[PDB]
């Protein structure tokens, strides 16, 4: 899940 | 730990900046181009908007997995609560972008968008007659945050500070104890509102995706996905 | 109406009350709720007409209100009836559905599980039944009012009217603020479910999965 | 509208 990545 | 002052500093600092668009003047709007001018700025916003959320007192305490549940809840709310504030200054017509300020007739390009368009301006005309203010607004953008997804403790007791921070907000600028109370409520039925539209959004984006009419960023395909529709 | 306190308020409400009405496959169940849902919103109607301030609106904004509100309303009522009914939703009182019977209609149980949460948020706050009849004042009166101010008068009196019921309790001043914030933010996840709720009735119909009332084809329709 | 009826 990309937002999941980004909110790294 | 934080104080009311202290609450609404980090707030003010974590806003995020006001983008622009990649409106063309050179070309006449279709349905098409004024859908991805919206979801191009859209998606450029939601990388903003994650930043930002980390600074929101509490939020980066939660697990990925929760992060991750409030903003698929909230981000069309958000992203809405941001366009009716930009717009306060601007009666009859919506800020997306400074280079983007359409009134409902050019909403009318997009099948179904001037009835949201509408809803919109309705909303900003509300904030307008109630003289909304900055440090009102990002509480209440955070209360967004933090509650739209709540039920789906420790999330409840940060909202219980904002709520307190904006009582403080209104007893600095001298409104009575009864007046206090009536514009906590008044601001936070707005957000029943927000909801509103948000969900009647959602529905209108879905509809575009599956008519192919523009292309979605794989982050605005997945947050849109969660919806479910 | 500007003109009662807030006792006279709360009494007001209080009597207004709509009577509690009796009431698988699929069908079955969809038809006993839509039957119910429909017979609950000619009742809706006589309660709304004595929310003090609501005759005093034109024919046109009464009607415009109720379109806006109703399935809010229906919501809220039905939340309130589960509140001590952990995992429950009483629809009536021979009509208690347990959380997997959502499951016997197709898109159902998301829509159940929301209606749960709610009524455990009402249950962890100890919601009074004097504070859930001005919610669903506020609900009438607030859902449609953004498309000038006796409507905005009205509101500020039921929320002086929320803010007197928990003073008399003995909250602070701090937890009387925080309390009204809870209780109101509540009002945007029954918007919410409304919205879910109005998608899934207009697919139900599309189907034809269970014979609609006029009134309530009517009422669906308005939300166009 | 039914609804106007009702209203009276
Ligand atoms: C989601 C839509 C495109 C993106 C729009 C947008 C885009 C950017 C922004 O800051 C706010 C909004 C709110 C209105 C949104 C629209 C409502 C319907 C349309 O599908
Ligand atoms: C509208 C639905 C049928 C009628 C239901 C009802 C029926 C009666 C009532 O008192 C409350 C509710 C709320 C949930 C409603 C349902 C949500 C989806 C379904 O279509």
């Amino acid at each position: 899940a990309i937002l999941h990545r980004l909110l790294q | 730990s934080l104080t009311a002052d202290q609450m609404v500093s980090a707030l003010l600092d974590a806003e995020p900046p006001i983008l622009y668009s990649e409106y063309d003047p050179t070309r006449p709007f279709s349905e098409a181009s004024m859908m991805g001018l919206l979801t191009n700025l859209a998606d450029r916003e939601l990388v903003h908007m994650i930043n930002w959320a980390k600074r929101v007192p509490g939020f980066v305490d939660l697990t990925l997995h929760d992060q991750v549940h409030l903003l698929e809840c909230a981000w069309l709310e958000i992203l809405m609560i941001g366009l009716v504030w930009r717009s306060m200054e601007h009666p009859g017509k919506l800020l997306f972008a400074p280079n983007l300020l359409l009134d409902r007739n050019q909403g009318k390009c997009v099948e179904g968008m001037v009835e949201i368009f509408d809803m919109l301006l309705a909303t900003s005309s509300r904030f307008r007659m109630m003289n909304l203010q900055g440090e009102e607004f990002v509480c209440l953008k955070s209360i967004i945050l933090l509650n739209s997804g709540v039920y789906t403790d420790h999330i409840h007791r940060v909202l219980d500070k904002i709520t307190d921070t904006l009582i403080h907000l209104m007893a600095k600028a001298g409104l009575t104890l009864q007046q206090q109370h009536q514009r906590l409520a008044q601001l936070l039925l707005i957000l029943s509102h927000i909801r509103h539209m948000s969900n009647k959004g959602m529905e209108h984006l879905y509809s575009m995706k599956c008519k192919n009419v523009v292309p979605l960023s794989d982050l605005l395909l997945e947050m849109l996905d969660a919806h479910r529709l």
